């Protein structure tokens, strides 16, 4: 009978090829995902099998299994909306999450026909709660419910879920929705876990009541403020308290310390000195986040007692005084220390060479530290340091090559310092190294060829240094290079015709240098490449047609997540070139950006765009940015330059580019900024260029251009200056 | 700022299937960094160009909050709804392009308040009502193309409309 339900399911798969070991002859138990207990089937798990079918399919077939205790469909691409269905009193668990499920959330009430079901996780789907809040969920036999990261918007929806009463509910998670207003779990006396993160609660700070059982409270990521201390005082039973990303103000309040292990008060309005009373919480306290608040003074020494604290992060506060080594050696718990964005001062303790052995990640960036980088830092044979963030500090003198002695180092960021003399060739030996960021320093000489023995090297950011000489060729051995930013150097030579070999290269920025000679057509071989900023240079040649060849097949999702700035070119200064500067900023501070002033002429009177890198497409996209401005680059701009759907900015300015603008230039739909200005281009501006409906900027100025301006479309919104100096042009608009 | 608040209210009333408004960031200080939104040297909004975003939705009242807004192009979308009279509270303005939409209801008389307005295309929509005699008022308007939506009530010549061909009327159920 049962078997036949299981093949009855198999039918609906489109896509019959999944569940191949499911066949009528065999005994159901031998089936993929099918688990039996005494030769009867208690559970099916199809997880991460692309079922691509309706929910009501699944339930008609499976949920009717006499005796089935659980079903796991998570990430099955289960489609549809959850209806009433006949269901057995033995199915106690359902994982429908990482799915496509739709409708009102009220759909879920139907599951009341499944009488034994204590476990539901629907998270990461589309459920919304469209009209207005009342009725109930009326699923009260539930110990665990996870509705998180769905499409739900409302208020007292938390009240709605718990409405028919919560008594046996241990675990409740509604995160990553828009739910708002009041939370009361006060009735729920078994409740060990409440996750309300990433929501709209601006008002009620939850009412936990007795709080007898609660070990996990995540109220992070709301507009929530108000007195939380008094709220949570009833517990002392609690393992995690996450109140981060909220509106909380004031001194760190009395909060229960007995079982507290993780505590993040991070990213709030909290002011004051890290309190003594915190204290005995060191018994456990395996991690602490006070970062992003108003705190000052220095790391209170009692922090030597948490030998259980793996990671202390104090980043972005007023903390001052020199680097508290006295405390820092005492906690042999410590793994990551984040001191970033603070007023810590002084030279770099010798006395610190030890951390370098214990520590995974040392983040000292954006502080006042001076003198050089301890050559002796990595002298321990023991040394584990994965992540060294010394960027944005006052460190003088050469990069210690002895630093290679840190052999676990993946990310080395020395940037925004005063470091002089050359780049250690030494660094070539860091065999696990991925991110290397040296930009805005006084480093000179050549870009060390040895960097080739790094087979994991992903980032390379050299900007605003004196580095001379060509591109090291050995880099063609770096398979994982994605973001190469060499801008603002004296670098010579050409683009490597091998550059097209790096499947992963995404952002290549060669601005302000002397790099010369033709634009390599092999550039069209790079599946990942979305940002090409060649501006202010000595390049020869004509834009090749092969250059775009890959557009439309493009996947850039690797480069995604890296933090940056864009400084947009004011244009108001004669001297300043390009469309704009895309700079790596991680842990470099915003307000120290003027430290750039003397190297880059541009106004920081500008608007600085910025945030974490996110390509607007996953797969089958196009080159997102191209600036070839200010070169001797010349000739016919190919028809193929139309082949870039996702291209945001095109600046071909100040060149000898000649001939006429191809009609296809109308098909760059995602083009917001078009600058062909200051060229030898002639002829007429095709009215098919009306098609750029997102354009906020045009400059066609300084050409042999003739004819009328094509008014229908965005063109009329553009001040006539931007068409100036085309004697043969028919328009003003 | 109140401006980011406003445009936010728009990102809500709107529906953004091509995710053009994604970059609009409600925590941000100003919405000056948003995509397609732009500002002056003083960090107030001078533009919003969502024009042809495949974006659907209703326009919204908070849209009146952008007093330095000049060019606003909501044009060539699936936008439904009426044209909010606080659109008139946007005193500076140049171009108003609602053209090529499904916007329903009266062409608001409050546009009589935008003296700087140099462009009006209420063109190609479905609108219902008079024209105001208050758009005779403005006199700048080097173009008004409102066509293709049913109005009548008359075709004004109070005369600021003196400067317009009827090519500007095309099917108004007019006169
Ligand atoms: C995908 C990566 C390469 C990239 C860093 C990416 O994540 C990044 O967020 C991109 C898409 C943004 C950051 C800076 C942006 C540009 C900043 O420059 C500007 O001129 C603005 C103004 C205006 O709003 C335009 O519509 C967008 C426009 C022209 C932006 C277009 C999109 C960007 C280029
Ligand atoms: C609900 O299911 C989701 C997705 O199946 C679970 O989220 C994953 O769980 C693993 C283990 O916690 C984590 O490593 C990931 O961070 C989670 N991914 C997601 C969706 O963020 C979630 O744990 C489930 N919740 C319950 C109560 O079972
Ligand atoms: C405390 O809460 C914050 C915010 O809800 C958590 O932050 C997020 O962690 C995930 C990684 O799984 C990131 O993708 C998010 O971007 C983070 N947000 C922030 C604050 O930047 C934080 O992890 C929580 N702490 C713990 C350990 O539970
Ligand atoms: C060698 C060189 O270019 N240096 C100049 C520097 O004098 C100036 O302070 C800056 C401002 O634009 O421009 C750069
Ligand atoms: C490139 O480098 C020099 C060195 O300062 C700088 O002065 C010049 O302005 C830079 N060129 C551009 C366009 O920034």
């Amino acid at each position: 009978r049962e078997i036949h339900q299981l093949i009855s399911f198999k039918d609906v798969l489109p896509d019959k090829n999944l569940l191949p070991d499911w066949s009528s002859n065999k005994n159901p138990c031998t089936f993929d995902g099918v688990t039996c207990r005494d030769d009867k089937v208690t559970s099916i798990d199809l997880s991460s099998k692309p079922l691509n079918v309706g929910f009501s399919a699944v339930s008609s077939s499976l949920l009717s299994l006499t005796g089935l205790e659980s079903l796991f469909l998570s990430n099955s691409h289960i489609n549809g909306s959850v209806s009433g269905f006949k269901c057995s009193a033995s199915l106690t668990s359902l994982d429908l999450s990482r799915n496509s499920l739709s409708g009102p959330v009220t759909t879920l009430t139907s599951l009341g026909s499944c009488s034994g079901l204590k476990f539901l996780n629907v998270s990461s789907n589309t459920l919304d709660f469209p009209g207005k809040v009342s009725g109930g969920l009326k699923l009260n036999s539930l110990e665990v419910l996870d509705l998180s990261a769905n499409s739900i918007s409302g208020a007292n929806v938390v009240g709605w879920v718990l409405s028919d009463g919560c008594g046996e509910l241990k675990h409740l998670a509604i995160s990553g929705n828009k739910i708002s207003g009041d939370v009361d779990v006060s009735r729920c006396v078994n409740l060990e876990f409440l996750d309300v993160s990433s929501n709209n609660f601006s008002t009620g700070i939850p009412f936990l009541g007795d709080c007898s059982a609660l070990q996990h409270l995540d109220i992070s990521g709301n507009k929530l403020s108000g007195d939380f201390s008094r709220a949570i005082s009833t517990c002392t039973e609690l393992k995690l308290l996450n109140i981060s990303s909220n509106q909380f103000v004031g001194p760190i309040p009395p909060l229960p310390l007995k079982s507290l292990q993780y505590l993040s008060l991070a990213e709030n309005k909290f002011t004051g000195e890290i309190p003594d009373f915190l204290s005995g919480a060191c018994d456990t306290l395996t991690g602490l986040d006070l970062s992003g608040n108003h705190f000052y003074g220095a790391v209170p020494p009692f922090f030597g007692s948490c030998s259980l604290l793996e990671s202390l992060a104090l980043s972005s506060n007023n903390f001052s005084g020199e680097l508290p080594m006295d405390t820092l050696l005492k906690m042999r718990g410590l793994k990551v220390l984040d001191l970033s964005f603070n007023e810590f001062s002084g030279e770099l303790p010798e006395s610190l060479t030890n951390l370098s052995a214990s520590l995974l990640t040392l983040d000292l960036s954006s502080n006042n530290f001076s003198g050089p980088i301890l050559p002796n830092l990595c002298q321990n044979p023991k040394n584990t340091l994965q992540e060294l963030y010394l960027q944005n500090n006052g460190f003088t003198g050469k990069i210690p090559p002895t630093l290679s002695n840190c052999s676990e180092l993946v990310s080395l960021h020395l940037s925004f310092n005063y470091l002089s003399g050359t780049i250690p060739s030494s660094l070539g030996s860091l065999s696990k190294l991925r991110d290397l960021k040296l930009w805005l320093n006084m480093l000179e000489g050549e870009i060390p060829q040895e960097l080739m023995y790094v087979k994991t090297l992903e980032t390379l950011i050299l900007d605003f240094n004196d580095l001379t000489g060509e591109i090291p060729s050995g880099l063609s051995n770096c398979t994982n290079l994605n973001w190469i930013s060499l801008s603002n150097n004296r670098l010579t030579g050409e683009i490597p015709k091998w550059i097209g070999r790096l499947e992963n290269l995404a952002i290549l920025k060669l601005s302000n240098n002397s790099f010369s000679g033709n634009i390599p057509a092999e550039l069209g071989d790079c599946r990942s490449l979305i940002w090409l900023d060649l501006n202010t240079n000595l390049f020869n040649g004509t834009i090749p047609a092969a250059m775009f060849k890959q557009s439309g097949k493009i996947a850039a999702n690797f480069i995604a997540g890296k933090r940056y700035v864009y400084i947009k070119n004011d244009g108001m200064k004669k001297e300043c070139h390009g469309a704009g500067n895309l700079l790596e900023f991680q842990g470099i501070r915003s307000e120290q950006l003027n430290r750039l002033s003397t190297r880059n002429p541009c106004n920081i009177t500008s608007r600085v765009y910025g945030g974490h890198t996110s390509p607007t497409f996953d797969n089958n996209g196009s080159m997102m940015f191209l600036d070839m401005s200010y070169n001797m680059l010349s000739g016919y701009i190919p028809k193929e330059i139309g082949s870039m759907p996702y291209l945001f900015i095109l600046n071909l300015g100040h060149n000898d580019i000649s001939g006429s603008i191809p009609d296809e230039v109308g098909d760059l739909r995602g083009l917001n900024i078009l600058d062909l200005s200051s060229n030898k281009l002639d002829g007429r501006i095709p009215q098919a260029m009306s098609a750029l409906t997102m354009l906020t900027e045009i400059d066609l100025s300084n050409n042999n251009l003739s004819g009328p301006i094509p008014e229908m479309g965005q063109f009329e919104t553009f001040p006539p200056a931007k068409f100036l100096n085309n004697p043969g042009l028919c328009g003003y608009p | 700022n109140a401006e980011g608040d406003a445009l936010s209210a728009l990102k809500n009333s709107l529906a953004d299937p091509n995710k053009v408004l994604q970059s609009w960031d409600a925590t941000l200080v100003t919405p000056c960094t948003w995509f397609h939104v732009t500002c002056n040297s003083d960090n107030s909004v001078t533009r919003v160009d969502l024009g042809n975003a495949n974006l659907s939705g209703q326009l919204v009242m908070q849209l009146g909050q952008l007093p330095n807004l000049q060019y606003l192009e909501l044009y060539s979308n699936n936008i439904t709804g009426t044209i909010p009279e606080q659109l008139g509270n946007l005193t500076e303005l140049v171009s108003l392009d609602l053209y090529l939409n499904n916007l329903s209801g009266p062409i608001p008389s409050t546009l009589g308040r935008l003296k700087k307005l140099r462009f009006l295309r209420l063109n190609n929509n479905s609108l219902s009502g008079e024209i105001p005699r208050s758009l005779t008022a403005v006199l700048t308007l080097q173009v008004l193309d409102l066509s293709n939506n049913p109005l009548t009530g008359d075709i004004p010549v109070n005369g600021s409309f003196s400067l317009f061909t009827p090519i500007s009327f095309a099917n108004t159920k007019l006169t």
